[PDB]
């Protein structure tokens, strides 16, 4: 019993989200609801709705006027179609059969499918210095920083002073990626030498390289 | 509830017990299932009809649904036990299939480690295009599960706000970063500015005052 | 129930 999801990963906003799943060693006829879970990234699971060979269909109330969950047991496939997409419903998009009645237990899964909403074409990043404000001019250690902002696709490479180093993961903030990194350095070290970070945007050809300057 | 109430973090040393809940009494009404997932694999089903093993999962999980708390139990924790484990359950008050809020159970591997914060300022360049973006970084923290809020002059942000899913730095902590982005105005017309990351019910507040 | 989905009985 394998349940396989496919279907476009980038969809416009305002268009229509629609996504196949194939039923494999298991017959549609039987007593289970096919069914669609979304996961957004580091969000919870979120029920859109199921459907049973009978016709019967349940979905999440405050989709369902843009859900529509359809199954033909011939062809061995359910299919989801979601109208009018936002940002919103960037998500892992996951196939399952359920149990109905009383139960409502999902086994097995789909491996899943990542669809991202967005209307961005390729896009170079803007990238920001993140140097110390108004504040701590006695600690030890300085951490400096690029906010790398509004890029689209995946993916960026941040190096400094070209190779204490964090690189936080992208964000979708509404149809772009966002990411950061910082750089912790000897106080000493800062403002007096040059510190640089060098942002490598394959997809657009672009590098970026940002000296920190301190704060008047 | 249109999700159901789990702790975010549940966190023990191999070998030791541990018990993640679920929360009227509208949970006694139906039969709550559990899942497991770990980053990169599709949600795995644990525990059915409230207490019942599907195949492969083994006597050391069990699951209890009384009236206003239903538990998921693991005895012998064991390091591929690590995973987010989700409670799930009919609300036919909404007739919907509702999730719980999902809790990260971590097998201790490494002392408890409290959140490095940093709060930068909106660089002028950024000004230039009428936004400004308040970065906060957080580092060496584990487990792996923080909260983040803002407030602006003393009052909590309601929107405006993002933070990254945590993840793995070599030393085995987790790393994050929150962002708020207002217009330049919103910036210029604020005085202080708080970052507050909760870490296992302990606050680590970062803020700054545009002027001195 | 055969093909719809609630609460317990
Ligand atoms: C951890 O859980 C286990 C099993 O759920 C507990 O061991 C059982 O405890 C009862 C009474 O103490 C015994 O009668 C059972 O025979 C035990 N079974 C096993 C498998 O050991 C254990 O006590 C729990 N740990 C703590 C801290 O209470």
């Amino acid at each position: 019993v394998q349940l396989e999801e496919s279907g476009p990963g980038l969809v416009r906003p305002s268009e229509t989200l629609s996504l196949s799943c194939t039923v494999s060693g298991f017959p549609m006829n039987e007593s289970y609801f096919w069914g669609w879970i979304r996961q957004s990234p580091g969000k919870g699971l979120e029920w859109l709705g199921s459907v049973i060979h009978t016709g019967t269909t349940y979905y999440r109330p405050s989709l369902e006027s843009r859900l529509t969950i359809a199954m033909d047991p011939s062809k061995n496939q359910v299919s989801l179609s979601l109208t009018s997409v936002t940002v919103a419903d960037s998500a892992m998009y996951y196939c399952v059969r359920i149990r109905g009645g009383s139960s409502n237990w999902l086994d097995p899964w789909g491996p899943g499918i990542v669809v991202t909403a967005s209307s961005a074409k390729t896009t170079p990043p803007s990238v920001y210095p993140l140097a110390p404000g108004c504040g701590d001019t006695t600690g030890s250690s300085v951490t400096l920083g690029c906010l790398v902002k509004g890029y689209f696709p995946e993916s960026v490479t941040v190096t400094w002073n070209s190779g204490s180093v964090h690189t936080f993961p992208a964000l979708l903030q509404s149809g772009l990626y966002t990411m950061s990194s910082s750089v912790t350095v000897p106080s000493s070290t800062w403002p007096s030498q040059t510190v640089t970070c060098s942002v490598a945007h394959p997809a657009s050809s672009t590098t970026v390289d940002k000296k920190i300057e301190p704060r008047p | 509830q249109s999700v159901w109430t789990q702790p975010p973090s549940v966190s023990a040393a191999p070998g030791q017990n541990v018990t993640i809940s679920c929360s009227d009494s509208i949970l006694r009404s139906a039969f709550v299932s559990w899942y497991q997932q770990v980053p990169g694999s599709a949600p795995k089903l644990v525990i059915f009809d409230d207490r019942q093993r599907p195949s492969g999962i083994p006597a050391r999980f069990s699951g209890s649904n009384s009236g206003t708390t239903a538990t998921l139990d693991i005895a012998g924790l064991q390091r591929g036990d690590e995973a987010d484990y989700y409670c799930a359950a009919w609300n036919g008050r909404l007739s919907a299939f509702v999730f719980g809020s999902g809790t990260k159970l971590t097998v201790l591997g490494q002392p408890k480690s409290s959140p490095s914060v940093t709060l930068f300022p909106p660089s002028s360049e950024e000004l230039e295009t009428n936004k400004a973006t308040l970065v906060c970084t957080i580092t060496d923290f584990y487990p792996g599960v923080v909260t983040v809020d803002w407030k602006v002059d003393g009052t909590p942000v309601t929107q405006g706000m993002e933070t990254t899913q945590p993840s793995k730095q070599s030393n085995n902590k987790y790393m994050a970063s929150s962002y708020l982005t207002l217009t330049a105005r919103a910036w210029e017309r604020h005085s202080s500015y708080s970052c507050q990351v909760t870490h296992e019910g302990h606050t680590v507040e970062k803020s700054l005052s545009r002027a001195d | 129930e055969p093909g719809e989905r609630g609460l317990k009985g």
